[PDB]
Parts: C-alpha cells; sequence; structure tokens
C-alpha cells in the first residue's frame, strides 16, 4: 500500500501523498525503517519502487525537502543494512537437543512426537524457502539493474540505485553474470561517485572470482634441520634460520625457486612454531596461470574482455590519473585492491596492455599520474605472490627501470604516495621472493644526483619496505647501518631526521 | 547563558528580563484602578504612609505630565519618577516643536518607544513600573492609556496595574459589560469600589488618592480629601 | 550565539499572532488576528497594519514593540528616496532598506534582533508587490504567504485556495478564510484588522468594510 | 604568544624562498606550487616589487601578504613624497616588523602571518637582503632561506655561499638555482627566480631563461662527477 | 552551496550559468533574474547565496567600480575589482570583532590587460582565476566533469555553451533541464564594446534540444555497437 504512491504509472497521487510515503519508507529514527526490512520480498518490493520514484511525476527534486529526503533512505539503508541469510539449514547435534527439550518433563504439555512425516515437510518448506530466497536475490539485482538503465531516470536515482547494488555483494555467491558487466563497464562511468562505487564492487568481484590455492603442512624442524628447542625461546634461533634473508639463499634459479620453502608472514616462527605449519602447495598443484580465456569461466571472461581492450584500459588509466582534491589525494588502498585482485587471477594477461600507460605515467611529474602508477605497481608486485619463476623474472625486468625513474623523480607531492606503494608491495611477503626490489633500493638511496629532501624520500621509502618485514631481514638492516655510518656526518637537516628514524 | 540574566531571547523565544519587570511593579504592594466615562476619565490609588514621621503631602504615585494630563505610577518609585520626568520632558518638547498639546495616545508611544530601546540593549535593566496616562481629547473625548515595561501600550474603557491588577480587571469586565456610559459620581464610584473590593479594605479618606480630567474642564484634578470623603460617604450610604 | 538569537527571535514570530498576505493581478490584501484579550481594552486604540506611504502598506507576527520601531524606520526610509527623487519608493528597494536595518541589528553586540517579521505589500508601476522580511534580514517574495501561530497550516491552505488569476475582492475573502482556519473564537470586524493595497494604494478597510465582508463569507 | 607560534606555522606551511646578496645583484627566488587542472597561474606570484630599488618574496598566509604589501608600497611612495629620495631597504623592512607587530586591533591576530625576505638596493647602490618575522624582529642577511626546507636550505647556503659564489652576476643566479633545486624538485617548471641588479628595473626570468640556468648547473655537476 | 553556478572561459567569450530553484510554490519569480547581476559594462558576477546577501556584496562591487571610473574614467581592470572585494572579506575576517562575508562569487569580465577573465572569491577573501570553476550545490561533481570535458585554448562559446548544458543537465537538482530553471550569460567583445546578453529562454532551449538529440545519437550508437558484438 505505501509503495503504490511511489508507483511512477499510478496517476493523481499528488505531491504531499508521495512525500507522506517517503517518510514511512524512511521510518521513525529508532523503529522499523520499512524499506530497510530484513526478508527479501519485503527488500525486492522496496529497493527498486524507490529507484523508480523518479519517473514518478509527483516527484520534484526541484523541491530542497525531496532530495533530502531521498539522501537519509539511502543513508539509512546502508548504514542498517545487514546481509540476509540465503542458506538456513541447521545442523544434526542442534535438533538432538531439541528433541530432549521437547521430551521434558515438569511444566510439560503432553504433545505427540513429531511424526517422520511432519519432520519431512519442515525439511521440504525450508529447502524452498532457501531456493525462494535465491530467487528473490537474482530478482532484485535484475529489476535494480533495469531501474539504473531507465531512458529517462534522473541522475540521483541512477547513483542511489548503483549504491543499493553494491549492498548485494553476497561473498557466498558470485553476483549475477549482467552485474558483473554493469560494473567492469561502469568502471569508466563520467560520474566520479559511479566510478569509484565500481571499483570497490569490481574489487569484490575478483575476490569472488578468485581460484582457492593449495596448502602443504611442513615440519620446520625438518627444513632447518635444528632440533626445535623444548622450551619456548623467542626471537632468531636456529630452527627459524631459513626464513632470513641472506644473499647466497636468495634463489636467482628456476630450479632454486621451485625448492625454496617461502613462508610469506613475518609473525610465523619468532616465538613459537605452529603445531601445523602451512607454506603453500608446489606451483603444479596451484591453479593453472595463463589460461586461453577459451578456459575461464564466464564471469572471468567478462572482466577479461573489458580489460583486454585497448580502449577500456586507456580511459581507465586516464579516469584514473585525473586529480580529485588537490593536497587530500591519498594511496586509496581500493584502488590496490581491485590492481591485486586483476593480477592475481589473471597472472598478468593485461600487463602488455598496461605497459605502455605505466611508462608514460612513470615519466610524468604531476602529483596525480605518479599515484596511479604507485597503486598499479603495488597491486602488480603483491599479485605476483602466486605467479611462476619465469613470469616473476618479466614482471621484474620491466619494474625495476620504472621504479628507479619514479624514486629518481620522487617529489614533495608524491613522496608519500610512493612510500605506500613500498611499503604496500613489501607487506605479507617473504623477503628472499622480493629481493630485486631490496637491492633497487638500497643501492644508494643517499646518492645526493636528486639532492637533499629528494635522498631524504628514498630513504624513507627504503624505510618502509625495511619495517615491513621485521626480523626476516637480519642482513639489509646492517648494510644500510654500514652504509649510513660514514654518511652521518655528512648530511643536511632533512636527512639527518628521516636517519635518525630509520 | 545569560538569557535570564540579560534582555537576549530565550531558546522558546521569550525575554525572561522584561517579565521579571513585571513582577517588580508588584513588588511596591499598591495597586492603581483608572476608568474612562462617558464626560470624564479618572485614577485612584492606594496610598500607604508606613510612618507617622513621613510628611503625608511628599508621597504621591498621581503626577501632572502638563496641564490636560495626568498620570499614575505603580511600580518601583524611583522609576517611576524617572519615568514622569522623561514623559514631562516629552509633552513640553512636543507643545515647542508642533505648536499643539501632545495626545495622550502619542505620549504613550513615547514613552513606550523608550521602553522597548531598554528591552532591546543589554546594558540597561527595564525599568520596573506601569504608566497609566489620563487626558481628554479634543477629537476622541475622555481617554485612559496604559504604558507596559514589554514597551506596549493600548488604550482602555478601564484599567488596573499592581498587585490586584488580575482581580481588578475581573470586577471592571463585568461593570463594563453591562451597565451603560457613566456620569463622573458614577465614574469615581466605580473605581473606589472596585479598589475596596479588591483589598476589602473600606478605605477612609485618607487612605485613597483620586485624581480627575473632564470634558467641562479638561486640565488634570487631585480631588482634596474632603472631596474623596463626599465620594466615600454616598458609597456608604447605597 | 548570533544565529541561535536569529532561531530564537523566528520561534518570537511564530508564537505570534496569525497574519496573512495574498497577492492578485489588481491588488494585495494583507489580514492580521488582533484579538484583544479583554473587554476592557479599546479595539480602535492600536492598529496593526500600518500605511509606510500612500502605495506602501505593512502588518507583522511577533512583538509590537519591536514592529513600531521598524515601522518608523521603514517611514522614514519612504520619505529620504521622496525627497531625493520626488517619486514614490520602489516596494523592493523599501524592503531591502528595510531588510539592512533588521541585518544591523543582528550583526551587533548588546543588542537582541528583532523579534518581528514583517508582511510588506505595495502597488508600484501598475503591478503588485508582496514581500516577507525576516528577523535575520533576508526577505522573499510571495504570492502569498501567512506568518505567526499555525502558519505552516496557512500556507499549505493558501495553496490550494490561490489562484494564478485572482481578484482582489477574491482574495479578502480567502485571507479572511486563511485566518478563520486559526481562529479559536468567533470572527468580528473589531477582531480582525484587513489592509487592501490597489492603484489606488494602501488604505485600511473600515470596520464596516469589514463587517460587509465577513457577511459575504 | 600563541598567535605568534600560530603565524609561525603558517609560514612553515608556506612555499620556499631563498635570497642572495651578491656585489652587482640581490637574486630573490621562489618556488612555485602546482594549482589546480582548470586555474590559472597569473594569480599566484610570491614575488612582488614594493618599490623601484625594493622586492620583496613571502611565505606564509597570502591573505595577509597582500594587506602588508600595499602596506608597504603606500610607505615607499611616501617617504619619497616627504624625503624625496628612495627608501632604504632596513627602512621598509622596519615599517613591515612594525605593522607585522601590531594589526591595528587588541587580539585579532595581531601578526600578520607572513615572513618576508626583502632584498634590494640602498640609494648608495650597496646591495642588502632582510628577513621579518611575524614576532617583529628583523635581520640582515648575506643569504637566507623562509618557508618549507628553509633550514635545509640555509646549512646548503652556508657551505655553497663564498668570494667565488658571488664574483659574476651568472654565478649568484646559480647559487639561488642550486638551493632552491634542493628544496624543490624540478627544472624550471618550479621555480621562480627575480634579478634586481644595480639601478636596474626588478626583473623576473622568463621560463626559458631559468632552464638555461639549470641546464647549466646540471653540465657542472655532471663535470664534477 | 543555496545554488550552482558555473563558469567556463573560452577563446571568443566568457559565459556564467545559473540554477534557478523554486523552494515553494508561492514564491513569487521577481527573484528570477537571479545571479548575472552586471557589477559595470564590461563585468558581471554570480553569487552563490540568498538574494538579501547577493544585494549587500553586489552593491558594494557596483560602487567599488564606479568610484574606479569617477577617478580615471575609464572601467576598472577586472582583477582589481575582485581584489578589493576580497580585501573587506579578509578585514571582516581578520579583525576579531566582525564576521566573515559567507558568500563564494563568481567574476566573468573583459579588460584591456589580460582580456575574458573567470575568478572565483572564498568567503575568506581569497580569488583564484580559472579557466572554468562552478561554485554551490554539487559543485564537487561539476568541477570533475569540466576538468574532463574541458579543452584548453580549444573552447568556443558554443563549444562551452553546450559544455555547460551536459555539466549543469549531470550536476543540478532539476531532474529534466528546462529553460525556465537555467539562466545563462555570455560576454563577448563585439566592435570596441564588450556586450553581456543573457541567453534568451527560446536560445536556452534550443541549447537544451541539441543536448537531447546528441546524447540520444550517443545512446543508438551504444546499442547498435551491443548489437554488432552479439
Ligand atoms: O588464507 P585466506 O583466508 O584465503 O587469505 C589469505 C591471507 O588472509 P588471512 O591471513 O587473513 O587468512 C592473506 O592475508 P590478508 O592480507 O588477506 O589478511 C593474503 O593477503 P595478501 O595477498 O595481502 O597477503 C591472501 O588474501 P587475498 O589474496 O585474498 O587478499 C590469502 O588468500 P589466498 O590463500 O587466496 O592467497
Amino acid at each position: 500500500l505505501v509503495l503504490e504512491f511511489l508507483r511512477p504509472d499510478r496517476q493523481g497521487v499528488t505531491q504531499q501523498q508521495f512525500k507522506g510515503a517517503l517518510y514511512c519508507l524512511l521510518g521513525n529514527h529508532s523503529g522499523v525503517c520499512l524499506a530497510n526490512l530484513h526478508d527479501w520480498d519485503c527488500i525486492v518490493q522496496t529497493w527498486p519502487a524507490i529507484v523508480s520514484s523518479g519517473l514518478s511525476q509527483a516527484m520534484s527534486l526541484e523541491k530542497p525537502s525531496i532530495v533530502r529526503l531521498f539522501d537519509d533512505l539511502a543513508e539509512k539503508i546502508h548504514r542498517q543494512y545487514e546481509t540476509i541469510g540465503l542458506d538456513f539449514t541447521i545442523p544434526k547435534s542442534c535438533v538432538e537437543i531439541a528433541e530432549l527439550l521437547q521430551q521434558s518433563k515438569n511444566p510439560s504439555i503432553n504433545q505427540i512426537l513429531l511424526s517422520p512425516e511432519k519432520i519431512k515437510e519442515g525439511i521440504k518448506r525450508q529447502q524452498e524457502k532457501n531456493a525462494d530466497a535465491l530467487r528473490n536475490y537474482e530478482n532484485l539485482v535484475d529489476t535494480l539493474l533495469d531501474g539504473v538503465e531507465q531512458r529517462n531516470l534522473p541522475w540521483k536515482f541512477e547513483h542511489i540505485g548503483i549504491g543499493l547494488l553494491s549492498l548485494l555483494l553476497r561473498d557466498d555467491r558470485v553476483l549475477p553474470l549482467r552485474a558483473i558487466r554493469f560494473f567492469v563497464e561502469n568502471l569508466n562511468h563520467d560520474a566520479i561517485v559511479v566510478r569509484k562505487m565500481a571499483i570497490s564492487a569490481v574489487a569484490g568481484i575478483l575476490k569472488q572470482l578468485k581460484r582457492t590455492h593449495k596448502k602443504l603442512t611442513i615440519n620446520p624442524c625438518e627444513i632447518s634441520g635444528c632440533p626445535k628447542p623444548t622450551q619456548l625461546i623467542a626471537g632468531d634461533r636456529p630452527d627459524n634460520h631459513w626464513l632470513h634473508y641472506d644473499s647466497k639463499t636468495i634463489p636467482r634459479t628456476k630450479k632454486e625457486w621451485e625448492s625454496s620453502c617461502f613462508v610469506e608472514k613475518t609473525h610465523w616462527g619468532y616465538y613459537t612454531w605452529p603445531k601445523n605449519m602451512v607454506v603453500y602447495a608446489g606451483v603444479e598443484e596451484q591453479p593453472k596461470l595463463g589460461r586461453s580465456r577459451e578456459d575461464m569461466t564466464e564471469a572471468e571472461q567478462i572482466i577479461f574482455d573489458h580489460f583486454s581492450d585497448p580502449k577500456f584500459v586507456e580511459q581507465l588509466i586516464t579516469f584514473l590519473s585525473l586529480e580529485d582534491r588537490k593536497g587530500k589525494d591519498k594511496f586509496n588502498p581500493r584502488r590496490f585492491c581491485l590492481f591485486k585482485g586483476i593480477f592475481r587471477n589473471f597472472d598478468d594477461a593485461f600487463l602488455p596492455v598496461l605497459k605502455p600507460h605505466l611508462e608514460h605515467l612513470v615519466a610524468d611529474s604531476h602529483e596525480s599520474t605518479q599515484r596511479c602508477v604507485a597503486e598499479i605497481i603495488a597491486g602488480l608486485i603483491r599479485g605476483s605472490k602466486h605467479w611462476t619463476f619465469e613470469k616473476v623474472e618479466k614482471l621484474w625486468e620491466l619494474l625495476c627501470p620504472l621504479l628507479r625513474t619514479a624514486l629518481s623523480n620522487i617529489t614533495v607531492e608524491t613522496y608519500n604516495d610512493w612510500g605506500a606503494c613500498i611499503a604496500t608491495s613489501c607487506e605479507s611477503r617473504d623477503p628472499r621472493k622480493l629481493h630485486w626490489l631490496f637491492e633497487l633500493l638500497l643501492e644508494s638511496p643517499l646518492s645526493g644526483e636528486g639532492g637533499s629532501f629528494v635522498d631524504a624520500c628514498r630513504l624513507y621509502v627504503l624505510q618502509g619496505g625495511l619495517a615491513q618485514q621485521e626480523w626476516r631481514v637480519p642482513e639489509l638492516l646492517h648494510r644500510l647501518l654500514k652504509y649510513l655510518e660514514p654518511k652521518l656526518t655528512q648530511v643536511y637537516k632533512n636527512v639527518r631526521e628521516r636517519i635518525g628514524s630509520v | 547563558g545569560f538569557d535570564r540574566h540579560i534582555t537576549i531571547f530565550s531558546p522558546e523565544g521569550r525575554l525572561y528580563q522584561v517579565e521579571y519587570a513585571f513582577k517588580a511593579i508588584n513588588q511596591g504592594g499598591l495597586t492603581s484602578v483608572a476608568v474612562r466615562g462617558k464626560d470624564c476619565a479618572v485614577i485612584v490609588t492606594q496610598k500607604k504612609v508606613p510612618d507617622k514621621l513621613l510628611d503625608s503631602s511628599t508621597v504621591t504615585h498621581l503626577f501632572k505630565i502638563t496641564e490636560n494630563i495626568g498620570c499614575v505610577m505603580t511600580g518601583m518609585t524611583a522609576d517611576s519618577r524617572s519615568q514622569v520626568q522623561r514623559a514631562r520632558y516629552e509633552a513640553a518638547n512636543w507643545k515647542y516643536k508642533y505648536g499643539y498639546e501632545i495626545p495622550v495616545d502619542m505620549l504613550c508611544k513615547r514613552i513606550a518607544d523608550i521602553s522597548q530601546v531598554y528591552t532591546q540593549n543589554a546594558e540597561m535593566r527595564p525599568l520596573g513600573c506601569c504608566m497609566i496616562l489620563i487626558g481628554i481629547d479634543e477629537e476622541q473625548g475622555p481617554q485612559v492609556y496604559k504604558c507596559d515595561p514589554a514597551g506596549y501600550y493600548c488604550g482602555f474603557k478601564a484599567t488596573a496595574a499592581g498587585v490586584k491588577q488580575t482581580e481588578s480587571t475581573s470586577f471592571l469586565e463585568k461593570k463594563v459589560k453591562k451597565k451603560f456610559d457613566w456620569t463622573f459620581e458614577q465614574t469615581v464610584e466605580t473605581a473606589i469600589t472596585c479598589l475596596s473590593t479588591v483589598l476589602s479594605i473600606d478605605f477612609k479618606p485618607s487612605e485613597i488618592e483620586v485624581g480627575v480630567v473632564t470634558v467641562e474642564n479638561p486640565k488634570f484634578r487631585i480631588l482634596t480629601e474632603a472631596e474623596i470623603d463626599a465620594h466615600l460617604v454616598a458609597l456608604a450610604e447605597r | 550565539g548570533k544565529l541561535v538569537q536569529i532561531e530564537y527571535a523566528l520561534a518570537a514570530v511564530a508564537g505570534g499572532a496569525p497574519s496573512v498576505g495574498i497577492k492578485a493581478a489588481n491588488g494585495v490584501v494583507l489580514a492580521t488576528e488582533k484579538k484583544q484579550k479583554s473587554i476592557l481594552y479599546d479595539e480602535r486604540s492600536v492598529h496593526k497594519v500600518e500605511p509606510i506611504t500612500k502605495h506602501i502598506g505593512l502588518v507583522y507576527s511577533g512583538m509590537g514593540p519591536d514592529y513600531r520601531v521598524l515601522v518608523h524606520r521603514a517611514r522614514k526610509l519612504a520619505q529620504q528616496y521622496y525627497l531625493v527623487y520626488q517619486e514614490p519608493i520602489p516596494t523592493a528597494q523599501l524592503v531591502q532598506r528595510v531588510a539592512s536595518v533588521m541585518q544591523e541589528y543582528t550583526q551587533s553586540g548588546g543588542v537582541r534582533p528583532f523579534g518581528v517579521s514583517l508582511l510588506i505589500c505595495g502597488w508600484n508601476e501598475g503591478r503588485p508587490y508582496l514581500f516577507q522580511s525576516d528577523p535575520s534580514g533576508a526577505y522573499f517574495a510571495w504570492k502569498a504567504t501567512a506568518m505567526g501561530k499555525n502558519y505552516v497550516n496557512g500556507k499549505t491552505f493558501l495553496e490550494k485556495r490561490y489562484n494564478e488569476d485572482l481578484e482582489l475582492e477574491d482574495a479578502i475573502h480567502t485571507a479572511i478564510l486563511t485566518l478563520k482556519e486559526s481562529f479559536e473564537g468567533q470572527m468580528t470586524e473589531d477582531n480582525i484588522e484587513v489592509g487592501i493595497c490597489n492603484e489606488a494604494g494602501f488604505r485600511r478597510l473600515t470596520p464596516t468594510e469589514v463587517k460587509d465582508y465577513l457577511a459575504a463569507i | 604568544l600563541f598567535q605568534v607560534e600560530y603565524a609561525q606555522e603558517a609560514v612553515k606551511k608556506g612555499s620556499t624562498a631563498v635570497g642572495v646578496r651578491g656585489r652587482d645583484i640581490v637574486v630573490l627566488g621562489v618556488e612555485k606550487k602546482s594549482v589546480a587542472k582548470l586555474q590559472d597561474e597569473r594569480t599566484v606570484r610570491k614575488i612582488c616589487a614594493l618599490d623601484d630599488n625594493v622586492c620583496m618574496a613571502f611565505a606564509g598566509l597570502t591573505a595577509d601578504a597582500r594587506i602588508v604589501i600595499n602596506r608597504a608600497r603606500v610607505e615607499c611612495q611616501s617617504h619619497r613624497l616627504t624625503v624625496e629620495d628612495p627608501v632604504t631597504v632596513e627602512y621598509i623592512t622596519r615599517y613591515i616588523a612594525s605593522l607585522k607587530q601590531r594589526y591595528t586591533q587588541s587580539n585579532g591576530r595581531r601578526p600578520f602571518g607572513i615572513s618576508a625576505l626583502i632584498v634590494g638596493f640602498d640609494f648608495d647602490g650597496t646591495p642588502r637582503l632582510y628577513q621579518t618575522d611575524p614576532s617583529g624582529t628583523y635581520h640582515a642577511w648575506k643569504a637566507n632561506a623562509i618557508g618549507r626546507g628553509a633550514k635545509s636550505v640555509r646549512e646548503f647556503l652556508e657551505k655553497n655561499y663564498t668570494d667565488e659564489a658571488i664574483e659574476t652576476d651568472d654565478l649568484t643566479i646559480k647559487l639561488v638555482i642550486k638551493a632552491l633545486l634542493e628544496v624543490v624538485q624540478s627544472g624550471g617548471k618550479n621555480i621562480e627566480l627575480a634579478v634586481m641588479r644595480r639601478d636596474q628595473s626588478l626583473k623576473i626570468l622568463n621560463p626559458e631563461e631559468i632552464e638555461k640556468y639549470v641546464a647549466e648547473i646540471e653540465k657542472e655537476k655532471e663535470e664534477n662527477e | 552551496h543555496a545554488g550552482t553556478c558555473l563558469g567556463i572561459l573560452a577563446n571568443d567569450g566568457v559565459l556564467l550559468a545559473a540554477e534557478r530553484r523554486n523552494i515553494h510554490k508561492l514564491l513569487d519569480e521577481v527573484f528570477f533574474s537571479e545571479k548575472i547581476y552586471k557589477l559595470n559594462e564590461d563585468m558581471a558576477c554570480s553569487v552563490a547565496g540568498i538574494t538579501s546577501d547577493a544585494n549587500v556584496l553586489t552593491n558594494e562591487l557596483r560602487l567599488i567600480a564606479q568610484r574606479y571610473l569617477l577617478q580615471y574614467q575609464e572601467p576598472i581592470p577586472c582583477e582589481q575589482l575582485v581584489t578589493a572585494l576580497c580585501d573587506i572579506k579578509q578585514a571582516y575576517t581578520q579583525f576579531g570583532g566582525k564576521r566573515p562575508f559567507g558568500v563564494s562569487l563568481l567574476y566573468i569580465g573583459w579588460d584591456k590587460h589580460y582580456g575574458f577573465q573567470l575568478y572565483q572569491s572564498d568567503p575568506s577573501g581569497n580569488y583564484g582565476g580559472w579557466k572554468a570553476t562552478c561554485i554551490g550545490n554539487n559543485s564537487a561533481a561539476a568541477v570533475s566533469m569540466l576538468k574532463q570535458d574541458y579543452k584548453e585554448g580549444e573552447m568556443t562559446l558554443k563549444s562551452a555553451l553546450a559544455l555547460a548544458i551536459k555539466v549543469l543537465n549531470k550536476t543540478m537538482d532539476v531532474s529534466k533541464l528546462s529553460a525556465e530553471k537555467v539562466e545563462i550569460a555570455t560576454l563577448t567583445r563585439e566592435n570596441g564594446k564588450t556586450v553581456i546578453r543573457v541567453l534568451k529562454q527560446k536560445e536556452v532551449e534550443q541549447l537544451i534540444k541539441k543536448h537531447e538529440e546528441e546524447e540520444a545519437k550517443a545512446e543508438r550508437e551504444k546499442k547498435e555497437k551491443e548489437q554488432k558484438e552479439k
């Protein structure tokens, strides 16, 4: 009945009735929203209706109150939304306790034990309800998608619909393929607000489309050859030595790369070994990279086709390059998540298309162009975790020159963004795998070719990477101390402060 | 918040200090009644001399603003004298500037306009006094007008000020609703009966002070104790 | 705080007696409720609706002493323009000048803002003009407006009744109807004050004229 | 006290300005920050001519600088009207420092909030460089820097400043460019340089001219390597 | 952010386009003149504020220009007019016993010294020269849109008007752009005289029609491209 007032087809609805119905749908500050009701059946009716209210004819966006109500309805829905079921099966263990509760004397009403036929009926209804919930979820995505594509819908309503669609990312199921196409296509939508909403959604879609990686239980004592002391000794020990970064240890070969354990996370091994320790499976067991696109699933194919097309990438790079706020812009980790997902899922399939853009972005000294490349570089390095040795070596041959040019061009506006890129790339990774970058920033941080301030920025980016690898780089920290000790009395104030921090 | 301390708006939209000024008028403990008859206007106020030592002539609440205009002041006495001096100056200035005597309505507006300034500006407190001006307007006949600390002014067929103003207004309303235009004797009787009923005093001539203006004699006249006694004795024999 | 004082001043206007302004093709009508508290009060002694010039008149909802200060300033501003340009002041010009005085009181310290909202009607160049000025000093041009108690209810009633083409006589009737909606007791010629602006200029309808309009309704 | 400290924070955030006093040329160089994609750079200056013989570079709040610069310019003309002589660089600095000491209102952000490097030539022909502070203290310096990276630039200037460095007008311009180049990284894109000269009007070098000097310093660095 | 005001500078002219919004049905269209007030013969301004706020600021700006004309008998250069008002705004903010002006203004003008120019003044009293800029409601979306579509040194008044209609359509909360709800003024030099002309409703309507048909052609091409891909 409340939805009838905001129906677009209904005529003679009047401004007052439409405004009143929106207030009923908004709800009280405390109480039933009536538009965010948990049940899918209620949400499927309310969400499309709000989006299609734009064509109502009783809607005056020109009046300020109507816009405030629509913004409040969207804000309340976003703040009070919670994921809604989709599967409600109850485990057998719970039913056994329930049967005992039915069969309990004292405060007991005599009742027949549930018939086997009755128990079967309950299972059938629950299966129907869960199937019905899934049907509603797919319809809500389809109906909301129809609303946003309406020929004559005010822009505000399209924005409200795209936000509602973003709330429908599930985490238990991949998004309907039509929605995946809309979000990848809307990555380059003219509105920045829609573009940011698409970036967040596509990064989530990439996690849904991610293929699981196998893991192998390992004995830390066996690989080290150490006895693994019973007492809880903490810090560097004989058993933890392999994790430490050593120049001789770095694999630098295809055979050595396959042989090395590559533990990854920094915390493992410092205080005690976990009862079960997993080092990841061998490359052959792990999901095959470099698929031909015939193998890729339809959802993966949609992301692949758009990213592969040169024009789509060129537009995306230009939109990413544009400044949004002057002096308030930052790394934006959501952009890093999108790139890390693309590289991890597609194994550098789009690396040739992105290569011309990356070279140009590094050359340009503009703060915005440098920020965009930094996010891609951080995602490219992080996405390379499960890549084969041949692929990782190729990425580094391209990356080492571009990073050197970027560090040379580091400026007050972009110094923080470059520090974030190095820190994000270094975090959660084995130091031995990232040996190319560690050598790159440690070769001559205080070269002095850039000048003071540039030297301090280069020392700062190196400091961020060393901090991320904690205790797993006994060398490198020693090498930096040796490099810094002669220059301690030869540095200006900006460098001196950075030397003190490092 | 200082809303109560100074004359600035409260969250409700009310200025408390003006309300406190109204409380001050009642603090004196004296009540004044003014009635407008067909041919005359009369003012009666209770006069209390607390000490035998005080000279009776000096204690008065009835003042002559101009030859044809007289007033009754209810409230803080020093504030009353301040308003009376301002009204007298305004009346003289009007005759000098415009060549004719100020109308009673115009004089009440001028005092009320000065009263508004006190409500708007924090530095000056509102004056806790009520001015009732009686005069004969040549064009519109006898006129009774009352000025408030709020700066409001209005013309009244009959009006009261002081501790018993609410009770006095109720007695006056009944007489005004019924009856007819009153003669001078009836108008003086109405004011004295109203004050006597509210305060239950059976006033002796010394207790009440009476001021009158008539169409026949426009000049303001304060009745002598004997004249007040003649009205009181006539009221007793009725 | 000055902004908070303005909000508080607006509250006093809302608590004030209801006043209605309607602009029609041939004239503007300004109507106000003037219920005397007691039979003792003399109805003819004080007038809520006041002329500023031959063609300009104003009505208010809020504190009356504050309203009087503005009417004196408005009358002075009209005379100053007449002396310099030898022509009646445009209503829009007067409203801009009256608004500036209210802004001065809000900006200054040690002085509370005015607690009165002014509805100003004028006729210049053969066009009716109706304007509203706030304690803040903001002014808006309104085809119809209601101020004071139940202003929100009155304004919605005005929306249904108002027609783009209306005669002044019809406009007077709807203005009286708007006051009737929020009138607690019987409406009489003494209870309501009505002022009309036309090509002739602002005039306060005599109580006898008000009685005739009330009888028709 | 607190107001003076707040003003000092504003100057520290300001664009770096370096000045060198040379035998025949006083050079003022200020870093030019990027503005916005659709903005026009003509409005932003940071180097202003107080008079024919005096030039000023400011780091601090832009609005406060406009008021101080206008008041100083009116004073220079008033001094010329009263005494018939060009203002001494010290006299204009003293006036600006006094204006900083009093904003003309009790409290009311009395420190102006701009630190100024004032460079120019006296009627005698003596080159002069002075620094003004929000506190109202004014000092004379052979070379000095204000704004971001000022302390680091000063140390470079202390080592670099020498009789050889100020020997020729080109060398003095190069010294200003090298010191600015440490705080601001780029070629001529982010640097604005003004040369007062001797008995000549202030000249702001065109972007092409500054790039040529920037190119020469790079060639000297390569030869030094 | 009372109302959106958008200025675009083009090689042949500068244009100020401003939203016209009716908060209440009973409000009259006396203030429909809205922005593009006309400071002088060569300058015009748009205020992101209530009409009462605009009148005090516009009247002061007109007085400054007239004072310049009385002394020099030549029109005030555009930068000087903006700088003088900004100094008054700064003084109110800087001095303790004053409240800073809350209105942001957009200025379009032609001067002999720098030609057609567009400027923005913040409530702070700081001004900037902008090739294109927006103030008022939904300013952020417009500035992002302007940066994406503005071509520096290739803009023409006709291209600028088309960009304005496109950016206004996607930033203003009108729902459907109409000639009544948008006001556009153009400053151009004809002969030796600067001409400020508010575009007529019929002319503005034609621009909206050209934008609508162009959008339809793009939509038709997009559907055809999808069909070709299928
Ligand atoms: O084992 P999973 O649950 O699948 O997730 C892990 C792990 O997450 P947890 O340590 O929380 O279990 C990592 O760390 P997070 O940063 O996600 O906490 C890692 O992330 P990095 O790549 O940043 O190291 C990556 O998660 P993802 O790659 O999805 O971000 C990885 O998942 P895989 O086993 O799929 O690599």
